[PDB]
């Protein structure tokens, strides 16, 4: 019954976890690695100067 | 670690239905505006668009704490 063990893993992950605090707040800078995949480059609107 | 303790102590027994200084004196709010852009001005509807960053600052003696941390830098969660 993998359900119970995995539920325990998630509950332990979220126990005493504060989502108002960024990771490594005390002693680090949070480094976010970003990446974009463009599935469609939409129409360009001249009138609104936007895309 | 202890920023969690500070945050929990600040919010415990706190009523956000009541403005600070509810029955003492008016709440003073200082406002700043950064104008990113002033958009098109269509006279057909007699309106114009504007995009801004709107800053407001005020004092809440209930949000008073003592620690080595001088400022709590928070996102929209709180």
């Amino acid at each position: 019954d993998n359900t119970t063990v995995f539920t325990r893993i998630l509950d332990r992950l979220l126990d005493g976890y504060d989502n108002r605090l960024r990771p490594g707040l005390g002693e680090r800078v949070t480094e976010v690695k970003t990446d974009i995949f463009v599935t469609s480059f939409g129409p360009v609107s001249d009138h609104d100067m936007e895309y | 670690g202890d920023v969690t303790v500070i945050l929990n102590n600040l919010l415990e027994g706190y009523d956000n239905k009541l403005r600070p200084d509810i029955g003492v004196k008016p709440t003073l709010i200082h406002t700043d505006m950064y104008v990113n852009s002033i958009g098109p001005v269509n006279a057909i509807n007699m309106e114009y668009t504007i995009d801004i960053f709107f800053a407001q600052t005020w004092y809440d003696r209930r949000l008073k704490f003592n620690s080595t941390i001088k400022v709590l830098r928070l996102n929209s969660n709180m």
